[PDB]
């Protein structure tokens, strides 16, 4: 009516993991999706931008009122004011006018008016974050 | 139980040479030039150095400031700052008082 | 007149009784204990209220269906009437539609 | 850090000192005082002020906007319609690049879900995963993928790299099980058998174009080749490569999991799998 | 033999570990018996005072149930009939004697039934709460690390006079790893002491840490706290409650 | 306050302590059983499921009896189960 | 003081007492017993044999399947006839 076996490898395959895996070693970078690991050793600057859980550059579009468009840089530690002035000098030739920035030094974030998510991601990747 | 000891500290005159002695003990007799540059990355040696200084000087590096002691110069600069320990009544009473002023204390 | 004419007896609050001392211990039962229990399993009180929150109307609906059978005749009549009241109040009355 | 050094100087953090973040807590307005007291933001006396306003959508008498419009079947049978969650090739590639979805093994629903590649709500009329054209270029990986729906272009995209794609139907009762197997294992029930498609989806899965799981494997090679002509790529021989065995593996139409045959029970606590022996039961599950 | 301790869990590249002195309860002059490295993410994160407030307020309020109720006009006894006709007399018109206006009447808007104030802050927020609280303790020289909570004697006056000698302060929170494997000597001592409190690791919370002037931890417990709090970031979103089996959780 | 047991259980609960406790087992079991009468005034649904002509989706069905009133004169005779509706 | 010993799960499976009227319908059911086996194993749970259908239940399952889920042969057969009518 019943028989018992230990052929159980298939059930083990079904169980998921809690920890997000470390990205495996690749032949060269960038990858086909465009993902690139951070430069080692880390770049010698006053400020540092740490990645997200999924190993991405923390840059996010944001909207309010359905007309205010913003860009956010998060997970910033060290002298954020330095990152501010760097972002300032980088974005100013693109806009003509100097961009208007909010600095949240307690939170450790930088908010910029308008969408510059793609440009800023590129720029931070270049810098070695 | 021993009596509670004062938190008051005055840095000695021969701090430089005393630190010379302690470093040359722990890191060995052979000592490279610019000994201030010696890194305290090694955990064991850090402990040994700071223990000797703590036991003799009476003053210890607190838990808060320990990671700041990266290099030997950092230890030297830490011990040259004085701590004077007295209640605020005592400090005000002998603080060049004008004769018209009077302070009393009801604690 | 209607104001006291002497000072009341002074109240002394023992901040270091056992209940005050161990206040809020095991609130981190979940994250620190492998998620065996939710903190909502530290809540004591009414059957219909352990680890749930709602307005008056919702609380009444819930008490009706959870301890409705077991409650006293006059209490239950009061509760059935409450629900009737609140139903009309919330659905048919107010500033905003 | 600098902030921590500032704390060295400041008096102890205690239950006295704590204050909310400015802007988080907005104080409440009460109908007291002189400003908010008389009439208390209700206007002068009328239907409005007494709080007996008519219900929403009442236009004061005239036939309301919503009523006066004709009825039309925009949502006539909305709950019965099937929904497929889309997986882009971009998404799939990015999952493989971060090692979240494993190429050395076959992909199915269960692997993707576990990978956090997708979210599937069986309850919300989801019937699995649709494979979409998006990011056909810069898709460079060789995988054995299992999806319920796929576009011809995405089939082409996978077969160009030397992968194998097939479409297999999942019934709702199978889907909830496959997406989250661990809860099902705790239900103590034996594994049921994956049901066959409904009448209108039989022609879909019995078709080599869509690469159905009930399509004739003899009709496969010419179909693969025809797609190779149309999109102008040299169709590679799968038999030659080392990973051929893996790309071969396909669960049978009545199988939900890879090793686990229907009617088996999993005892999780002692890591055993219990089989029936009874002829009646065996006949029932093997059908 | 000096007591050295390193961080087992991997550190970020840019961050460096903080150190703490290690002492034992065996002697009055038995400070500085060892040195320890602590994970910077748990023990040296940004001081976020808003978070402490958030977590503390959730801790105080989420368990609270209100027992206060009052009777409305409908629930007060009697008050059926109209007290007198509307038109006839000089009197002000009334419908019942139990109206809010009347003395002995029901309440207009009063406390209504058992009320629950239960809500849940997100997990990651409570985790971050614990982290901040721990950094803040070490930043302000209020945190101490011990090899073991082992006492030369169970005499409770020994523990008080040691805290006096070590400038701990009026209230000390003692944390051990497990409830069962807590030493005999510390349990005896702490049982009859008001201000000193012994808890297991799982007990630890923001409220107690803020309430007590000192936090004392063991080396077992410090590795344990690191594990769990650091687990919170660098995990996926759940598919189902974590009490259920995973391929790598417990 | 609350009663310990729901009020609807009291009829059952009282059978357990008094003269009813020491009644024979077979009688109590015959009293307990709650089986439904055969339909008399309603055509029952044949099957457990039925397809809806409205939407073409197969739906569960239940048989819901009409409540039947029996006047006391019915006790003095043999009505096949017919009562006043 | 010392902290009150920490909250825990009830160790091992719980069996409700069927004589008690307070015990709800779901606890006394066979489906509850199945779940106890799944969680706690054969070590503490019910007889493993019980987990499958009874011959009577299998009879009902066979009738259910025959009436609601047709064979692939007959489905293709139905399409063939109805599609042919279309031309
Ligand atoms: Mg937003
Ligand atoms: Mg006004
Ligand atoms: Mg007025
Ligand atoms: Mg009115
Ligand atoms: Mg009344
Ligand atoms: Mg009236
Ligand atoms: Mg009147
Ligand atoms: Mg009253």
């Amino acid at each position: 009516f019943v028989e018992s076996v230990d052929e159980y490898q298939f059930v083990e395959r079904l169980l998921p993991a809690t920890r997000i895996p470390d990205p495996p070693k690749h032949e060269h970078y960038p990858t086909p999706s465009g993902w690139q690991p951070p430069r080692d050793p880390p770049p010698n600057l006053p400020y540092f931008v740490r990645r997200s859980r999924m190993h991405n550059i923390p840059v996010y579009k944001d909207i309010t009122h359905g007309n205010r468009q913003m860009t956010v840089i998060r997970k910033v530690e060290g002298d954020i004011w330095a990152l501010q002035k760097d972002v300032e000098d980088f974005l100013s030739p693109l806009l003509g006018k100097t961009p208007v920035t909010q600095v949240n030094e307690v939170t450790g974030t930088l908010r910029i008016k308008g969408y510059f998510d793609q440009e800023l991601k590129a720029w931070l990747l270049e810098k070695g974050f | 139980c021993p009596p509670l000891r004062s938190r008051a500290y005055t840095p000695p005159e021969d701090l430089q040479s005393r630190l010379e002695s302690y470093v040359k003990e722990v890191f060995g007799s052979s000592l490279p030039s610019n000994w201030q540059d010696i890194s305290l990355e090694d955990s064991r040696l850090k402990f040994n150095l700071l223990a000797h200084l703590a036991d003799d000087l009476g003053h210890v590096v607190p838990n808060s400031r320990l990671h700041q002691m990266c290099r030997v110069r950092d230890v030297l600069d830490f011990y040259n700052v004085p701590i004077q320990d007295r209640s605020k009544f005592d400090e005000l009473s002998a603080s060049n008082l004008p004769p018209n002023l009077k302070i009393t204390w009801s604690y | 007149i209607g104001i006291r004419l002497t000072l009341p007896p002074p109240k002394v609050v023992d901040r270091w009784n056992e209940k005050r001392a161990m206040f809020g211990v095991y609130d981190n039962i979940g994250i620190l204990g492998n998620f065996e229990k939710h903190p909502k399993e530290l809540i004591r009180g009414p059957i219909w209220l352990r680890g749930w929150k709602g307005n008056e109307l919702q609380r009444c609906i819930r008490k009706r269906k959870m301890v409705g059978s077991r409650m006293f005749a006059d209490d239950l009549h009061n509760l059935n009437k409450r629900i009737r009241y609140l139903y009309k109040h919330f659905n048919r009355h107010g500033k905003f539609r | 850090a600098r902030a921590l050094d500032l704390l060295r100087g400041l008096p102890r953090v205690s239950l006295a000192n704590l204050k909310p973040n400015p802007g988080s807590k907005k104080p409440e307005r009460r109908p007291r005082g002189r400003r908010r007291g008389r009439k208390c933001g209700r206007g002068h006396k009328g239907e409005r002020q007494r709080g007996t306003r008519p219900r929403l959508g009442f236009e004061g008498g005239q036939t309301p906007f919503y009523i006066r419009i004709p009825k039309y079947g925009f949502n006539e049978g909305h709950s019965f319609r099937r929904q497929y969650k889309p997986l882009s090739l971009n998404r799939l590639q990015y999952l493989i690049d971060l090692g979240r979805v494993d190429p050395s093994q076959p992909i199915d629903l269960t692997q993707l879900v576990n990978g956090r590649g997708v979210t599937i709500q069986p309850l919300k009329r989801d019937y699995g995963v649709q494979l979409v054209e998006e990011g056909a270029d810069t898709f460079t990986a060789k995988v054995n993928i299992e999806v319920q729906l796929a576009s011809e272009l995405a089939i082409a995209a996978i077969e160009k790299n030397g992968g194998v794609v097939t479409t297999a139907f999942y019934d709702p009762r199978s889907l909830d099980i496959v997406c989250k197997p661990v809860p099902f294992f705790l239900r103590g029930q034996p594994i049921p058998k994956r049901m066959l498609p409904p009448e209108e989806l039989v022609p879909y899965y019995t078709d080599a174009k869509n690469r159905g799981y009930l399509a004739d494997p003899a009709k496969f090679p010419e179909a693969r080749l025809e797609l190779a002509r149309k999109y102008g790529y040299i169709l590679p021989d799968i038999t030659k490569d080392e990973l051929f065995k893996m790309l071969c593996t396909r669960k049978d139409p009545r199988q939900i999991f890879f090793g686990l045959a229907p009617g088996w029970v999993v005892n999780m606590a002692d890591k055993k799998i219990l089989k029936p022996t009874d002829e009646n039961l065996l006949k029932y599950y093997t059908s | 033999e000096p007591v050295l301790r390193k961080v087992e869990l991997p550190v970020p590249t840019h961050r460096r570990p903080v150190q703490a002195w290690v002492e034992s309860l065996r002697g009055f002059e038995q400070e500085r018996v060892g040195l320890a490295d602590l994970h910077p993410d748990v023990f040296a994160t940004a001081p976020r005072l808003d978070i402490l407030h958030q977590v503390a307020m959730w801790q105080k309020n989420f368990k609270r149930i209100s027992y206060a109720k009052t009777k409305t006009r409908a629930e007060v006894r009697g008050g059926g009939r109209k007290p007198w006709p509307q038109k006839g007399t000089g009197r002000a018109r009334h419908g019942s004697i139990r109206s809010p206006l009347w003395r002995g009447g029901g309440v207009a808007h009063g406390p209504r039934g058992p009320t629950s104030y239960y809500y849940m802050l997100p997990m990651k927020v409570r985790a971050l709460g614990l982290k901040v609280a721990l950094t803040v303790k070490l930043a302000q020289d209020d945190l101490h690390i011990m090899d073991s909570l082992e006492l030369p004697t169970g005499d409770p006056q020994y523990l008080t006079e040691l805290a006096h000698y070590r400038r701990w302060g009026d209230s000390v929170l003692l944390v051990d790893l497990t409830h069962e494997e807590m030493p005999q000597s510390i349990v005896e001592a702490t049982s009859r002491l008001k201000t000193f409190n012994l808890i297991p690791a799982v007990g630890l919370n923001v409220h107690s840490m803020l309430k007590h002037q000192t936090l004392v931890l063991t080396l077992p417990t410090v590795a344990f706290l690191e594990d769990k709090l650091l687990w919170q970031d660098s995990r996926y979103r759940p598919l189902y409650p974590f009490s259920l089996p995973y391929s790598d959780f417990p | 306050p609350l009663h310990k047991y729901p009020v609807w259980l009291w009829k059952r609960l009282q059978l357990r302590e008094g003269i009813c406790s020491r009644l024979p087992g077979h009688y109590l079991r015959s009293l307990e059983e709650e089986r439904t009468p055969t339909p008399v005034h309603y055509r029952p649904h044949g099957a457990k499921f039925k397809i809806n002509p409205k939407n073409g989706q197969r739906e569960r069905v239940e048989d819901v009896p009409i409540p039947i009133y029996f006047p006391p004169e019915s006790q003095r005779g043999l009505w096949g189960g017919e009562g006043w509706i | 003081y010392r902290a009150r010993p920490p909250p825990r799960r009830r160790p091992g499976p719980r069996w409700p007492d069927p004589e008690d009227l307070l015990t709800p319908r779901w606890q006394l059911g066979p489906r509850y017993a199945a779940k106890q086996f799944a969680r706690y194993g054969a070590a503490s749970g019910v007889v493993p044999g019980s987990l499958w259908p009874s011959p009577e239940q299998l009879r009902e399952l066979e009738a259910e399947e025959r009436e609601w889920y047709p064979s692939l042969a007959t489905m293709q057969e139905s399409l063939r006839v109805k599609q042919l009518a279309e031309e």
